[PDB]
């Protein structure tokens, strides 16, 4: 299935490249939770795809960000995550200010994480919690 | 390094029929496709007139029959030049199955026609940026996308701003649209997790 | 160039539809 490679080939290309891009300004002071955070996204595109459904990829990637964080005690504010975000040159409001919950209902990106991300995850984001070393993923290589 | 003059000079004298080796290669394939080829085209456009026109403003839209065979000319220069390529990468002139596909036609058209909708932006309701043409033609995003790279490589006059724009597509397929409840990809990803 | 060519010398348009 050439086509469901390619398409999951440059998803994470940008997947990862949007995550590098907040990383570098947001978590400079702690260098290695992007593999982490990356490793976290990566398992959601492709064992969680469900979460994606009528939703953005940034909503996915924002949370990740301020779940391992969580877990880390890495103190990391939503309101810090959203503000950052807004400076990508694609970026509109509309993504973390109305993101599904359960049929037809949105709400902001917190009600989502707590509601809906944390739990379907909740299980798995434990893992990264143990104080030992994680079977990090992959990096999209990416050069050129 | 490319100019918007040139590709603008190359689709006004283009033809709006199969070139002669175009043709040659539909007579290649185990089925025939230059039969739904044709009908394809002339019912589409007879589709897509009419809705450009409701979704400009109001009325008679004279310029919506300009736009279609602007792109039919390029839909027809690309397929041909996506032929010439698979061949001689294969090696093999056959293609039936390639050229019998009601999907890959409407994806190289609706890529097609995006383009050339594009250098007219400044040409109410409102009109085709991007998305829009998928609606047109009720076609998915998520297919849409599998003509991209290629049409890029299959086209060498293409603008710097024009490669930018079809790009800008391709991360909202990727960021939402391929991600809708009618989106194939879900079909594609069970199938792939059996 | 700056754009992300995500197929491979033996991969080609016919194998997207195939």
């Amino acid at each position: 299935s050439t086509s469901l490679s390619l398409f999951y080939k440059k998803v994470y290309r940008l997947a990862y490249l949007r995550l590098n891009t907040l990383c570098e300004r947001l978590l400079s002071e702690h260098p290695e939770l992007e593999h982490i955070i990356w490793t976290l996204f990566q398992h959601t595109l492709q064992n969680e795809y469900e979460l994606m459904r009528d939703r953005h990829l940034d909503q996915i990637m924002m949370c990740s960000m301020y779940g391992i964080c969580k877990v880390k005690n890495i103190d990391l504010k939503f309101k810090i995550i959203v503000t950052a975000y807004k400076d990508l040159p694609h970026a509109v409001q509309e993504t973390f200010k109305r993101v599904l919950i359960k049929e037809e209902e949105y709400d902001s990106i917190i009600v989502f994480y707590n509601s809906v991300f944390m739990q379907r995850l909740k299980t798995n984001i434990l893992q990264y919690a143990s104080t030992r070393p994680p079977t990090l993923s992959p990096i999209p290589h990416i050069p050129r | 390094m490319n100019t918007i003059q040139q590709l603008m000079m190359i689709l006004n004298s283009a033809s709006d029929q199969p070139s002669e080796n175009l043709i040659s290669y539909f007579n290649n394939c185990t089925v025939n496709p230059k039969e739904s080829i044709l009908k394809r085209v002339k019912d589409i456009g007879y589709i897509f007139k009419e809705k450009f026109a409701k979704a400009v403003g109001q009325g008679c839209v004279e310029i919506g029959s300009q736009r279609y065979k602007l792109g039919v000319r390029l839909y027809y220069r690309v397929m041909e030049s996506m032929l010439k390529s698979e061949e001689e990468r294969l090696s093999i002139q056959n293609f039936s199955k390639l050229l019998n596909d009601n999907i890959f036609h409407m994806s190289l058209l609706a890529c097609a026609l995006e383009v050339v909708m594009a250098t007219y932006s400044r040409s109410s309701g409102t009109d085709l940026s991007f998305p829009w043409i998928l609606n047109v033609l009720n076609l998915k995003a998520f297919d849409f996308y599998k003509v991209i790279e290629s049409f890029i490589k299959a086209e060498g006059n293409l603008t710097r701003e024009m490669i930018k724009h079809l790009e800008r597509c391709e991360h909202r397929i990727m960021e939402s649209l391929a991600w809708l409840s009618d989106s194939p990809l879900f079909d594609l990803i069970k199938q792939s997790k059996d | 160039l700056d754009y992300h060519f995500g197929l491979e010398e033996g991969e080609g348009i016919r194998d997207l539809f195939d």
